[PDB]
């Protein structure tokens, strides 16, 4: 039925005067494929709003709230698209030299030279890795410390009630926001940024944000286990158990 | 309160003693800011994933909110003193009520506006010498910045016996702004 919802779009967007209704009701699509996760789904539907709808468009609060929304999806998209990419990217990670105990002479120089060539494919490697790595963490930031009131928040409360969109978007932040913490701890503590990962206890249980409201006693417990894991490292490390020396 | 302690309580699953211990590492610590907050959060993070009744945690989460309250005036310090000064980031100590208040209110921080004042003023219950000193001294440097509008708006801002008057001193317009006071504050 999806074509029916993800169609229906290409009419709604042919007139345009018609523009808010068609930001408002891809949104309205866009929230159903976000909550069942389809990404391609929801660009495909986000490519299909004129990448200037928003400026002609320019306010109701239906409208305000639709154009938030609409940059909320977006910030959320590109999340998932450079993380897909730092995905993919820490799986094409360089195999270190094989080696061969009592090695032969012959054997030891091959190895002296696989051993320095291993050392130029990782720090390249590595040197990409740093790339999608500071750009995936803007991303997460950005959906997460979502500027003027949150993620899926109105910021504008004299809308009608629509009890559907609203509950939606209490849904999609419970859905999305644990999520995102829980990918960008991966992304932390894989590169070994231990001592951001455990600001992460920060950011979730500041008051500005709220996010703690959103996680689910078992999600904030698992959270802490995954801060856990990162001490734990920031000690092998000779650091105490948040990163800082010991005094 | 040892530094390693809620790491093998949370491993147990022995969330509220973590989150004692948590609040106790973060009551210790002086020596970093950035590290008092991570504490803090950490152990807000504790108590909320804990199974403290809906009271308690409540309590918790409030004497919590005290202590958040506090650093959140350190944490809102200006950027453009925090680079005149020199100072670091994060890489800097628990500041406490004093250096704050004087700090908040240096000719370093050009840009000082009502808030900057009326914080200055909200860091006097975290104290535990002379209080009324600096009481003045602040409500002093809130005018040598109005260029003879803020000690308006500060005062604007504060709904009254505390300010001076003759002390300060020690013209034409405080006496002006010291009548509005009186029909204010009356």
């Amino acid at each position: 039925e999806d074509r029916l919802k993800i169609d229906v779009i290409d009419w709604l967007v042919f007139d345009p005067a018609q523009r808010a209704e068609a930001l408002k009701q891809g949104n309205a699509i866009m929230r159903k494929f976000l909550a069942s996760k389809k990404h391609e789904a929801a660009k495909e539907v986000f490519v299909k709003i004129p990448q200037d709808s928003i400026a002609e468009i320019y306010l109701p609060a239906e409208d305000d709230n639709a154009i938030r929304e609409h940059l909320c999806i977006r910030a959320y998209l590109e999340a998932h698209e450079t993380f897909n990419e730092w995905f993919k990217h820490m799986n094409s990670v360089p195999q270190k030299p094989a080696l061969i105990p009592q090695p032969t002479f012959t054997e030891k120089v091959a190895h002296e030279h696989k051993e320095k060539k291993y050392e130029m494919d990782f720090g390249i490697w590595k040197g990409h890795l740093d790339a999608l790595t500071a750009d995936v963490k803007e991303k997460m930031y950005n959906v997460l410390l979502f500027v003027d009131g949150g993620w899926m928040v109105d910021v504008r409360e004299d809308a009608k009630e629509d009890h559907e969109r609203t509950h939606q978007m209490v849904l999609l932040r419970k859905l999305c926001l644990p999520m995102l913490c829980f990918l960008l701890h991966t992304i932390l503590h894989s590169t070994g940024q231990y001592q951001e990962c455990l600001q992460l206890a920060d950011m979730v249980s500041s008051e500005r944000h709220k996010l703690y409201l959103v996680f689910s006693k078992e999600e904030l417990r698992k959270l802490l286990q995954k801060l856990r894991e990162s001490s734990l490292m920031l000690l092998d490390q000779g650091l105490d158990p948040l990163g800082y020396e010991i005094q | 309160s040892h530094m390693l302690s809620w790491l093998h309580e949370i491993n147990s699953q022995e969330l509220e003693k973590a989150h004692a211990t948590l609040l106790g590492l973060a009551n210790m610590e002086t020596r970093y800011f950035a590290k008092k907050k991570t504490l803090l959060g950490l152990s807000k993070l504790a108590a909320l994933a804990s199974d403290f009744s809906e009271d308690m945690l409540q309590e918790k989460i409030e004497e919590m909110a005290e202590q958040e309250r506090f650093l959140l005036h350190q944490e809102t310090l200006p950027e453009q003193l925090l680079a005149e000064k020199q100072l670091n980031l994060s890489a800097m100590p628990v500041l406490t009520a004093p250096q704050l208040i004087g700090l908040y209110i240096c000719e370093e921080n050009r840009r000082a506006n009502e808030y900057d004042f009326k914080k200055a003023l909200d860091l006097l219950e975290y104290i535990d010498i002379n209080i009324n000193d600096l009481k003045l001294e602040i409500l002093c440097k809130a005018l040598q910045r109005d260029n003879w509008v803020s000690k308006d708006s500060i005062f604007v801002k504060i709904l009254l016996p505390e300010v001076k008057d003759l002390l300060q001193a020690d013209e034409f317009v405080l006496k002006a702004n010291y009548e509005y006071y009186v029909q204010g504050q009356i």
